[PDB]
């Protein structure tokens, strides 16, 4: 969305410095095609996740040790609490992580807490348009 | 060789040594076509020579469609008599040939490739923007237009000797290539 | 537009009539004949009369008639 | 109050190999060279003659500038930055801290 | 604008499967193994239909449907099903040089393998109460 | 103060000619004259532009050709105009054309 | 047709001069007289310096003198080169043809020199 | 040697009409920015076609070497941009036609030739001849057309040049005419508009070089296709 | 059938053969551009040197030349430093 939107101004500056002199403009030239080839290869490869004060190490290199090592890195999350922050409460296994996140789950040191990864069994839910449930509803009383 | 160039045109400019009014002229001369929206000169052409020239309000006419040098030189004397009878006191100063074109024939086809291939310091062919190859050697002036067909034309020349001497220094470099 | 695009003809007309060698002072109308100004309003007239030939510094009031000004200048 | 810079030596800030034919320098060596841009400016710009508006932004750029290579974790003004992110080392970030 | 108006419209996004360009320019299908090897960045080229209506106020107005054009590339998750992986057997996943067993759910960038771990946020569009007890 | 080609035809002469008959006996100005001269070419200008439906070929060869201030003033001798309709032939015409 | 034409420009004209001549004050009847007027009337040399040694390399200049020949009135868009011929490109004119008035929309010709 | 001041973190920088009173000035003399800009303009048209960037280092190689020349400063950088392009184009081997050049650039194809011709009258080089072989690859893989129809193309198009049936002809149409013999002979069919889309040469071009190379057809192919 | 190899690109021909037909500016007289000025110097106070360029049609330099003469640069901080027609 950002890109896009980068990518959108960019066209937008490119029509106006050749629609002010007076003549039509080439639609294939216009789109510069190494925005978004560039910007989300330099996003997966950095992990700093922004045009770089953003997240940083979204995005890590592939644990490559074993598959149990493999798999245990696919199904990871991750805490934006700051890592260094000598805080309690958020690090503390809760309740509600009952077969939701793993209880054994934990890597050692200062991140102790903020990193955990999924159990065997959650699925993650990925999204749908409210519209057929608010029809729904309106049909209803 | 056996073989001579031919002459087309001879590019030569010479000075009357006095402004002129374009409009004036463009309104009393028979032959006149001046449009100041397309160019800087008046044009003219006359038919006997059927050769070509213009005058810029400078004073300074150039003339171009000569067959020989004697022939730019009587054509220019022309132009300058048709100046000067619309009231102008045009003079004939400095009259100098600064080009001229000859084309001939060899009557065999050439090898362009090789030609590039072994003279690829002088030579520059590039088939997508021209067929022919341009060839550009150094103690002549002169650039020239080898075809696959044998015609080869000749520009850049200041005198008929300059066109002779640039035939006979590539016929044998091109008599190599026959095919 | 009108009232404000003659006094430029008739300035560099009179400037061009002294640098002929024209010293002599002319009448409005005599100026107005060879600027092609005949239909001139007469509220303009007499705005060149009152403001207009008496704030620059170029002319000069010689027996009611106006002139340049070649004294102020350098010659 | 400073009235002349004095520029380190080039065992303070010494120039760095990539590759090789980069000879990247110090942080320090790069403040210096605009530092000594903008003295330069100014001081050319003295009798060259701009307005005086010219003269009091050119001078609090380059108050900024001095600052920022003594001083750069202060409040207030934005972190001189390299090109591409890296908010430079001055000499604070070379003195306190863990690794200073 | 400039009196003529040119007005953009953005349409439908096609996406294609991941593909090479040699130093000739000839696109091919890329192996995420050949990936590997190379150093290469597994992604797949974007396109759009851009409709661009033309107006000159004297009622012209003849729009062009300027058609699938290329704007960039987004790196493809392996065995998605936008992926040359996908549906594959076991047998042709063997002659592909790469493993059956191989989960898949991660990027090829520089031929490094890049995963993305799930960052976790406070839900949006819902109300808390919480009692700073300072 | 316009194109002013069409004053010198026969249909122009004509109306000169009447205005000049006006003139010597004193009823009207010249400068009506000119002004009636000058909304008739604008008429006969504005007539052709419009209401002129239909087209001709000529063949000829040329022997002087001329261009002054956006002006054509050629000569074409053994001229043979070709029509769908009927052809006319004419030894020598004289070309001029404006814009 | 040619009349016909010719009435439509008449009345085109009366049309466009009735503005004119009341603003300058003029009465209508000399309109009207104007009228029944155009109905009426129709129907080895070392020294370069003299350049006397050439003679007759002119034409006759009469020909545009003397206009008694056909003159075709018209207007050009396009008049393109050919290293041979001109092209020609014509909108709307006007012909004089042994008196007789005609007229066209487009026109294509050529010319040899 | 520079630095760029940022935006500033505390609001005690702002001034009364905001503004922040520290931004970067920018100057970097007009050369360097004259570079960069070409740069940027060279990257972004390189990526419409899918260059490696080796060619693009290339293509900056000769920009600068042009550049720090001091020859070429009546024309528009861009113009000398898209030649170095070419220029660099032709020396990895890989050829890329005019047309497909002046597809990604601004510039018409009279300017990028005469430009061509300067380069290689000033920066004193010498660049190979084209051959047809080095256009066949793409052209098949666009069209996408099967390996078999490469190797017989290829062969059509060196054999058709070696034997000598086009005197002075285009490669470039050649090339198109061996890319129709292998399209028209197999289960898969191109059609002259798809051909002249992939190649740039009119469709007139393709039917010349079709009528003058169709006598002596199966000499051209090789020892075997599948016909 | 991206990037399609065009000898030239559709809005390029069009202005360059846009340019074949409206034509240089002329080098006019003196006096027709000088009447020029003056009347658009009656429609209005002030003008920018493109607009005066626009509306009189005419070389930029050679507009500029003649303007040098009877026109001035009056500073203005608004927004440039522009002329003014007025001889004084």
């Amino acid at each position: 969305r950002g890109m896009f939107k980068n990518l959108l101004k960019e066209v937008r500056i490119y029509a106006q410095k050749f629609i002010d002199r007076g003549k039509d403009f080439n639609l294939e030239l216009a789109i510069k095609t190494r925005i978004i080839s560039d910007g989300l290869k330099y996003s997966l490869a950095t992990g700093n996740w922004g045009d770089q004060q953003a997240r940083a190490g979204v995005s890590q290199v592939l644990n490559r040790l074993t598959f149990a090592s493999t798999l245990s890195h696919l199904r990871r999350l991750n805490s934006p609490i700051g890592r260094d922050g000598k805080l309690a409460k958020p690090r503390q296994l809760h309740n509600t992580l009952w077969g939701m996140v793993c209880p054994a789950e934990t890597p050692e040191g200062h991140a102790v807490g903020l990193v955990k990864n999924l159990a065997l069994m959650a699925y993650i839910s990925v999204g749908s348009q409210p519209s057929p449930i608010l029809e729904f509803l309106e049909e209803w009383s | 060789s056996g073989i001579v160039p031919q002459l087309q045109n001879i590019v030569s400019t010479v000075n009357l040594g006095c402004k002129l009014d374009l409009k004036t002229i463009a309104l009393r001369a028979r032959n006149a076509e001046y449009n100041p929206k397309r160019f800087a000169a008046v044009i003219m052409r006359i038919r006997e020579p059927r050769t070509t020239a213009l005058i810029f309000s400078s004073g300074k006419m150039v003339c171009t469609g000569a067959k020989s040098e004697e022939q730019s030189r009587l054509a220019a004397r022309k132009y300058a008599r048709v100046v000067q009878k619309l009231g102008f006191p045009a003079k004939f100063l400095d009259f100098k040939i600064q080009n001229m074109v000859g084309s001939c024939d060899v009557k065999f086809p050439i090898r362009l490739e090789g030609l590039v291939l072994t003279h690829q310091q002088f030579s520059s062919y590039e088939p997508e923007l021209f067929p022919g190859l341009i060839y550009r050697m150094i103690k002549p002036r002169i650039v020239l237009l080898i075809f696959v067909s044998g015609k080869v034309v000749l520009t850049g020349a200041k005198v008929r000797a300059e066109i002779y001497e640039a035939f006979e220094n590539i016929y044998p470099i091109l008599k190599g290539f026959r095919k | 537009g009108y009232k404000f695009g003659v006094l430029a003809k008739i300035v560099n007309y009179m400037k061009t009539r002294h640098q002929r060698g024209d010293t002599h002072p002319l009448t409005l109308d005599e100026i107005l004949d060879e600027t092609q100004h005949l239909d001139i309003g007469l509220k303009q007239k007499q705005w060149l009369m009152t403001e207009a030939l008496v704030n620059n510094p170029k002319i000069e009031v010689i027996d009611g008639k106006y002139a340049f000004k070649p004294k102020y200048n350098v010659r | 109050i400073v009235t002349v810079l004095p520029v380190p030596p080039l065992s303070v800030r010494p120039a760095v190999v990539m590759q090789g034919s980069a000879r990247n320098q110090d942080d320090l060596t790069h403040k210096l060279a605009d530092i000594v841009k903008i003295n330069n400016q100014l001081r050319r710009n003295e009798q060259n003659g701009a307005a005086a508006h010219v003269i009091a932004e050119d001078v609090k750029l380059l108050q900024f500038h001095v600052a920022t290579m003594v001083d750069n974790e202060l409040p207030g003004l934005p972190r001189a930055m390299q090109k591409s992110g890296r908010p430079l080392k001055s000499l604070k970030q070379r003195l306190k801290g863990k690794e200073g | 604008q400039a009196p003529p108006r040119y007005l953009l419209k953005f349409e439908q996004i096609y996406l294609s499967k991941p593909t090479h360009w040699e130093r000739d320019g000839a696109p091919s299908p890329m192996m995420p193994n050949e990936a590997r090897l190379r150093n290469l960045t597994y992604s797949a080229p974007l396109y759009v239909d851009i409709t661009k209506t033309v107006i000159k106020e004297g009622e012209e107005q003849l729009q062009t449907q300027h058609q699938k054009t290329f704007i960039g590339k987004i790196p493809i998750m392996l065995r998605s099903t936008y992926c040359l992986l996908n549906g594959l057997t076991d047998r042709d996943l063997c002659e592909l040089n790469e493993c059956p067993l191989d989960p898949g759910g991660y990027f090829i960038i520089n031929g490094s393998e890049k995963v993305l771990i799930a960052q976790e946020k406070m839900a949006t569009n819902t109300v808390y109460v919480f009692a700073k007890k300072d | 103060m316009a194109y002013q080609l069409y004053r010198n035809t026969t249909l122009g002469n004509s109306l000169q000619e009447s205005l000049d008959e006006l003139i010597q006996s004193q009823q009207i100005t010249p400068q009506l004259a000119l002004q009636v001269l000058l909304q008739f070419d604008k008429a006969i200008n504005a007539a052709l532009a419009q209401r002129v439906r239909n087209r001709v070929n000529f063949r000829g060869s040329l022997n002087t050709y001329r261009f002054c201030d956006n002006v054509w003033t050629f000569v074409l001798n053994d001229v043979e105009f070709r029509e769908v309709t009927e052809l006319i032939k004419v030894d020598k015409v004289k070309i001029v054309a404006c814009d | 047709t040619v009349p016909k034409l010719y009435r439509s420009v008449i009345e085109d004209v009366i049309n466009d001069v009735r503005d004119i001549f009341l603003d300058d004050g003029v009465d209508e009847q000399v309109l009207m007289e104007l009228k029944t007027l155009w109905e009426n009337k129709l129907m080895g040399q070392v020294e370069e310096e003299p350049l006397n040694s050439e003679d007759d390399v002119s034409d006759e200049e009469g020909q545009e003198l003397f206009d008694t020949e056909n003159v075709v009135v018209c207007q050009y868009d396009k008049i393109h080169r050919s290293k041979n011929k001109w092209k020609f490109h014509l909108k709307d004119g006007i012909m004089n043809l042994n008196g007789r008035d005609y007229i066209f929309s487009k026109a294509i010709g050529d010319a040899e020199w | 040697l520079s630095t760029m001041i940022g935006k500033g973190t505390g609001a005690a920088s702002f001034d009364e009409f905001g503004n922040s009173k520290y931004q970067n000035r920018r100057t970097m003399s007009s050369s360097d920015r004259a570079m960069m800009n070409a740069f940027k303009e060279i990257t972004t048209m390189a990526d419409r076609i899918n260059l490696p960037r080796n060619i693009v280092d290339r293509t900056n190689n000769l920009f600068k070497q042009v550049y720090e020349q001091k020859s070429l400063k009546g024309r528009a950088n861009d113009a000398i941009a898209s030649a170095c392009l070419y220029i660099a184009c032709r020396q990895e081997g890989v050829p890329r036609t005019f047309k497909e050049i002046c597809a990604v650039s601004r510039i018409s194809k009279k300017e990028i030739g005469r430009c061509f011709k300067l380069i290689l009258k000033a920066l004193e080089t010498s660049v190979d001849l084209i051959t047809t072989g080095d256009f066949m690859s793409r052209f098949c893989s666009n069209l996408c057309l099967p390996k078999q129809v490469q190797m017989a193309a290829t062969h059509i198009a060196r054999k058709a040049v070696e034997l000598d049936l086009v005197p002075g002809r285009s490669p470039i149409s050649v090339a198109a005419a061996a890319i129709y013999m292998a399209s028209q002979a197999s289960a898969e069919k191109r059609t002259q508009k798809e051909i002249g889309d992939i190649a740039g040469v009119a469709d007139v071009t393709i039917r010349q070089s079709y009528r003058l190379i169709y006598p002596r057809a199966p000499d051209l192919f090789p020892t075997d296709f599948k016909f | 059938t991206n990037y399609k190899p065009v000898a030239n690109h559709q809005y390029n021909i069009e202005y360059e053969r846009k340019k074949k037909e409206d034509g240089k500016r002329a080098r006019a007289d003196k006096q027709h551009v000088l009447d020029m000025l003056f009347s658009a110097f009656e429609k209005h106070q002030y003008y920018n040197l493109k607009d005066l360029v626009d509306i009189t049609k005419q070389p930029v330099v050679y507009l500029k030349e003649i303007l040098k003469e009877i026109g001035v640069q009056n500073v203005k901080g608004i927004h440039k430093n522009t002329w003014e027609l007025k001889p004084e």
